[PDB]
């Protein structure tokens, strides 16, 4: 029957095999005895070069190579949501029940999903209508909060003839579509190829900005619902901790977080973390919500790469129900150096810095299947893909090829900073070369739904900031007590910027997140304390009194954020307390 | 002329050799027909005996070589062109993607073109008024120029472009120019952009678009910039229009001829673009300009992004050694927040001398070009200097340039990307800025021209 | 079946020709005309031939007259409970005049990956005796923490004194040293050993010995038959396990070597494109499992060539560890025992080992104070000594003295003194003690009163 090819070169996870002239570049393959996963990636004549997703050690020449016929894919269906799979979505507790076994080992092929699990399908399309891809024919309460739509998958038209509620496994047919080729069956369940985006109707631009709770971000550096973020930076600048604090705070409705080529500990502290972090407003945990990508480090390297698409074609497959996704991708550095490894060992001409030639067009392509889309179907819903990703540039130096080829192509950039690292200052986004190319859209938003002047406030702020910057450069010059008072305030003034707002503890019970209204009430107090104290220097007011007579109210500045949310009355009442306090130290 | 084989030996990336052919031509038009009904397009690279090497256009997932087909259909690859192209939106291989109807091609014009006789070449002289300062006072725009963008990731070139071809005009035309733009790997969001920008300003209704999108297939990129040169040059020498190309983003075009490059294995030049990368950018932008006795033209405004803002990478460096000046946007006067964010010193344009002056611009406009400039150049010292030593380093005559250079990044480039000032406001206000300077250090400007105009 | 067929040798690389069953990364043997034995391992697999790395190099080898043998398994390291109290070569044969291992089982020394599912958090005290560690950068059951030093620092002293001194308060009898030395002199082998022999630390430490004047293709095998025992030791004896490697920038040498025989084209700075993901194979066996009682604690040792810590062996490192602990030669100059800058080291993982139950209620609260504290008196005296001692405040100096107090009598404790975590938060307390009142905001009032006279 079927093609049986032969290894005639094994060399690390490159292999070659002969006789395989009926396969298809891309088809997966069985290789050798044991089977392992591998992909087709290269043809001459009958022999295929295959990059095997699992360790090769102990496969040599001789051994059967089987295409499976099929590109590398993933299944999409109930019983996605709240489990861990690596990056060919082979589910990693399950592979541990299975093999009975701590460790990882090969050869051994499981479903990604649950088969045998019983799910209640609900049925919300009559019989008779005429539907295509997209369309919904029914919905699994996969969670309380979520509901898992069932779609009509791509290169299904026709009219439903029998479609029944009931209880089924995502094997069971639960509809029956008539078309030309002749009646058609579906199940809960379809399969994609990860390699191929998700067809939509049309992208629309991502203007509703992302609330992630973390203040230098949603202020100063706001990425939107469908745009793109990139932060790169050195070893320990906090890359990690600012996924993990967008993953367990922002505003979507659910979360890919693909672990690429890094440490296994970070996969497993959200594992046990997320199940206890518990929605107040729902009773949902985190978990509920999240779907775990995880290849590490010393993990095979081609599955950095499956890893990546595994987890955006997951997003895309939620983004299609009218979800708003966010894939965090950390860190993409080490999709890249599997690409570079492969390439060296393909024999490739080289690139940028060893990178293969096409690095830049690959990365392009990943980007743009994040947005804000018109899914498929008749009700033309909206949905969205917010892509982070953590990019790890030798050394800290940002000017490498995978860092300069993302920024191409995203609008957000986060750069964080060694020095802020090292001085304890987190996150660790240095606010100078920062920017996002959202932030005048996204202030236009603010403003309209805060009913105030915020846009103004953010410029305001990032102005003093400025000129915090030009002025340690006077300071420099010619040291602090040159300084006239307005200059010194304006230090001042920064400096609480710096500390009582871009400053916020990830591991601080309250300072871990602050909701839209405690920023604006922040940044209004912050701000006002600068307002009132120029006014008091205008009128005879001398700066070194002005300090010395609001050490209490300045206190309640650098406190306000850990002010309850229940209790933003009190940070907002910070403000007359400073006009006050201003006022009596003019009269003295 | 056409002949099918399936016998396809090797299938490598974009890359596919063919064996035990012939009748098969250099740059010929080819179909790869996979086993499992799909069509995809190419070219061929090589021939050599019975063999030929090709590129497919939408790349080789899903081919296999023992089942499929290629067929060669006799010719290059050409664009359909007709006057309905007008208003319509094409990918980027010239089939549409509006959901138009198809058009009905009044002749196939091979997209490579052809060179102009240079001395069938009418040498560009008429002012093209930008409404810019910056581009209309010390880097002039002809009509019939190249003259490209030069700026970085995260720089406002798409409001600079958009603004040029919202404000552009010739004093003595009133025609509107036809827009032909060519989208090559930009986002949606940048392609939007200049999608709304048309729609809004009504434009779109006399423009052609060739659209490859980041998630398009990267060889495409080779074709587009060609499909669309062909479009202008149909429309200027045998419709006679006023055509006005933009095409970005241009390093993404070089991005894809080194892949080509990288997966034939050619000697990679520097940074591993091809050695030929001068002569191949060349083939677009010298599809530009004016003929002797046609009433049309073609002025190009390509884009492209600089590496790690590196002026001499070799796509921005061979780009200047072959377009007539560039202008160079810069991340620190962006900071600043000057819009457009233009930094005339390594800017240029290298038409500007026979497009200005007295009956085109005005007898002031070369000498108080070059003082600008000059005085410019000064102050920026001047100030970098106070940086690095503090203001009381500066000479009383150094600090009175350090406020030029001042007001001129204030006043003078950072004008807004919706303010479109006439050529003589702009002259006017050169002058209310050299005013700054004494006389005596004006030593561009001959006498007669500052007692008429200095105040 | 013995081959005869040796093509060609280049470097520690050998070429067979006319072989048949071959397996990538199968176990070679060499049998030279001398009749000495060298194993070696296959690199790459294809049609008829395969290509070795001999552990002890080519020199001295007729390979027309020598003849190979595929063995039809991976490298394994035969493990033993026995091997505690024992040394070992690179290659892990014995070196102390000591019987034979008879072998429990034989183990890939490559190992397996740990199912991130089945994976436990690193968690609770490691106590290593050192202030500046267990204090400020918290070494936890499970994590990976390396040094980053330079050549003539003293982290040889250092190695040694946690070797020694390393302990855990939770459990007794079941802490065990996995040491591992790469490319090392023969004086400071001679250093490693004594040491261990004249403490006692040997009976509770397996030693694998590779010298710089060994082969040096045996550096490849020596941390991964190192981490094989622990292992073995940790996740099937339910041992507290420590592996120390030093030095690790000798096993990047190795790397470096393989990489140019094999003429594969150089990356960053002439080290291999894959040295992050070699690196990340040997510091990701690190960790605790579920339902096992043991746990594999490293903490590789590397020099930063030229004192850079951009260079490509610390950088990708600390890519990969949780943390670092960095030694400087200001600090080595002043004579700080250990010279260790608590400004740019980090652990990341220590507030899972610290407080009440594991350390002491005051842990946190006064790392934070004392390390803000010194970076202010460090600050200060980079304008008291550039500027002079007039320009700095009254309230400055005392931050000047503090900071040089804790460098000279709380960072600087002898290489030969141990610590336990009672009298370093005793310590600590002493030198807030310097400072005013109303100066420790980080550290909470109640606290204040209670442990400060
Ligand atoms: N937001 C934060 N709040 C508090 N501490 C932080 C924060 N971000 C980072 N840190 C500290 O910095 C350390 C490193 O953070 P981490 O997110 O792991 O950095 P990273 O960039 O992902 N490192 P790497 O994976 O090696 O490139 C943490 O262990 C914390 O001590
Ligand atoms: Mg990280």
């Amino acid at each position: 029957g079927m093609q049986i090819g032969k290894i005639i070169k094994v060399s690390g996870p490159l292999v070659m095999a002969e006789n395989m002239s009926e396969a298809s570049i891309q088809d997966m393959c069985l290789v050798g005895d044991l089977g392992v996963i591998g992909e087709i990636i290269e043809m001459r004549q009958d022999v295929a070069s295959i990059q095997v997703y699992e360790e090769t050690s102990g496969i040599g020449p001789g051994e059967p190579v089987r295409s499976t016929g099929e590109a590398l894919s993933v299944e999409l269906g109930p019983g996605i949501i709240s489990q861990m799979f690596d990056g060919i979505q082979r589910p990693l507790d399950t592979f541990m029940e299975v093999t009975q076994s701590n460790f990882l080992g090969r050869g051994v092929q499981l479903p990604a999903l649950d088969h045998e699990k019983q799910w209640w399908f609900e049925a919300t399309i009559e019989e008779g209508t005429e539907v295509s891809a997209g369309d919904i024919i029914g919905y699994v309460d996969e969670t309380k909060i979520i509901q898992h739509k069932i779609m009509v998958p791509n290169g299904i038209k026709g009219t439903v003839q029998k479609i029944e509620s009931g209880s089924f496994t995502i094997d069971d047919p639960i509809c029956v579509i008539e078309t030309e080729q002749g009646l058609k069956e579906l199940t809960m369940m379809q399969k994609w190829p990860v390699r191929r985006g998700r067809p939509i109707k049309q992208k629309l631009n991502p203007d509703v900005p992302m609330i992630t709770g973390q203040r230098v971000i949603d202020t100063f550096f706001p990425v939107t619902k469908g745009g793109a973020a990139a932060v790169p930076g050195p070893f320990g600048a906090g890359k990690t901790v600012v996924q993990h604090q967008i993953a367990k705070w922002s505003d979507v409705d659910l979360v890919v977080y693909v672990g690429c080529g890094e440490r296994g500990n970070e996969m497993t502290d959200v594992v046990n973390e997320f199940p206890e972090l518990i929605d107040p407003n729902t009773g949902e945990s985190l978990m509920e919500r999240t779907v775990l990508i995880a290849n590490t480090s010393n993990m095979p390297v081609a599955a950095r790469e499956a890893s990546i698409y595994t987890g955006i074609t997951i997003a895309e497959y939620f983004r299609d129900m009218g979800y708003d996704v966010a894939i965090m991708a950390d860190s993409t550095s080490r999709w890249a150096e599997a690409l570079r490894e492969m390439s060296g060992r393909l024999e490739e001409m080289p690139g940028d810095e060893g990178y293969p030639a096409y690095l830049g067009s690959r990365l392009a392509e990943y980007y743009e299947r994040s947005g804000r889309v018109i899914a498929l179907g008749s009700d033309q819903r909206e949905g969205s893909i917010t892509a982070i990703s953590a990019v790890s540039p030798s050394g800290g130096d940002i000017s490498e090829p995978v860092t300069q080829n993302t920024l191409r192509v995203v609008k957000v950039f986060w750069g964080l900073d060694s020095s802020l690292a090292q001085k304890r200052h987190f996150p660790s986004i240095n606010w100078i070369q920062s920017y996002s190319l959202y932030s005048t859209e996204v202030g236009r938003y603010m403003d309209q739904i805060l009913q105030q002047d915020w846009s103004d406030m953010v410029t305001e702020g990032m102005r003093i900031l400025q000129e915090e910057e030009q002025l340690n450069e006077i300071v420099r010059l010619v040291g602090i007590d040159s300084l006239s008072d307005n200059d010194r305030l304006t230090l001042e003034v920064a400096k609480s910027i710096r500390e009582d707002y871009l400053q916020q503890n990830a591991f601080d019970d309250v300072d871990t997140f602050t909701s839209r209204e405690k920023q604006f009430n922040m940044l209004k107090v912050i701000l006002t304390f600068g307002k009132e104290a120029r006014k008091a220097l205008s009128l005879g007011a001398y700066f070194n009194e002005i300090m010395e007579g609001t050490v209490a109210v300045r206190e309640r500045i650098s406190r306000s954020k850990y002010i309850p949310e229940e209790e933003l009355a009190k940070i907002s009442s910070i403000n007359e307390e400073i006009k006050e306090t201003i006022q009596l130290i003019v009269s003295e | 002329m056409i002949k099918e084989y399936r016998t396809i030996k090797e299938v490598v990336g974009p890359l596919m050799a063919v064996e035990k052919v012939s009748g098969v031509k250099y740059e010929e038009l080819i179909e790869v027909r996979m086993q499992n009904g799909e069509i995809r397009r190419g070219q061929v690279l090589e021939v050599q005996e019975d063999k030929a090497m090709v590129q497919i256009f939408e790349g080789t997932s899903g081919i296999n070589y023992k089942n499929s087909s290629v067929r060669f259909l006799g010719h290059p690859l050409q664009l359909g062109v007709s006057e309905d192209m007008i208003g319509r939106v094409f990918d980027g291989l010239g089939r549409p993607k509006d959901n138009g109807p198809e058009i009905l091609p009044e002749k196939y014009l091979d997209i490579n073109g052809e060179v102009i006789n240079p001395i069938a070449r009418d040498y560009p002289d008429e002012f093209i008024q930008t409404g810019i300062s910056a581009i209309d006072h010390l880097n002039t725009l002809v009509r019939g120029q190249k003259l490209p963008v030069f700026s970085g990731s995260g720089l406002p070139h798409k409001e600079l472009a958009a603004q040029i071809a919202r404000q552009a005009t010739v004093l003595d035309s009133s025609d509107d120019f036809a827009v032909v733009f060519a989208a090559i790997g930009i986002t949606f969001e940048e392609a939007e952009f200049f999608m709304e920008d048309f729609r809004q300003t009504g434009a779109i209704d006399r423009s052609v678009m060739f659209m490859n999108l980041a998630n398009d297939p990267a060889i495409e990129r080779i074709a587009t910039p060609r499909m669309a040169l062909t479009a202008a040059e149909y429309l200027a020498y045998e419709k006679g229009m006023h055509v006005l190309v933009i095409m970005t983003d241009m390093t993404n075009y070089a991005e894809a001829l080194r892949e080509i490059s990288a997966a034939r294995r050619e000697v990679p030049g520097r940074r591993g673009y091809p050695g030929y990368l001068y002569t191949n950018l060349a083939t677009l932008f010298e599809r530009a300009g004016r003929i002797r006795g046609l009433k049309g033209s073609v002025t190009q405004i390509p884009i492209l992004t600089m590496p790690e803002d590196d002026k001499t990478h070799p796509i921005p460096d061979l780009t200047g050694y072959i377009t007539e000046g560039q202008i160079i946007l810069t991340r620190e006067l962006y900071k600043s927040g000057i819009q457009p964010p233009i930094d005339v010193l390594p800017s240029l344009s290298r038409l500007k001398d026979k497009g200005t002056g007295a009956g085109k611009t005005r007898e002031d406009h070369a000498a108080t070009m070059n003082q600008l400039f000059a005085a410019y150049a000064q102050g920026k010292q001047a100030k970098e200097l106070a940086v690095v030593l503090g203001e009381s380093a500066l000479s009383d005559i150094d600090k009175i340039y350090a406020k030029f250079a001042e007001r001129f990044e204030n006043e003078y480039v950072n004008q807004g990307f919706y303010t479109n000032r006439t050529i003589t406001e702009t002259l006017d206000l050169g002058w209310e800025l050299l005013a700054m300077l004494p006389r005596t250090e004006l030593k561009r400007i001959k006498d007669d021209l500052l007692d008429k105009y200095l105040p």
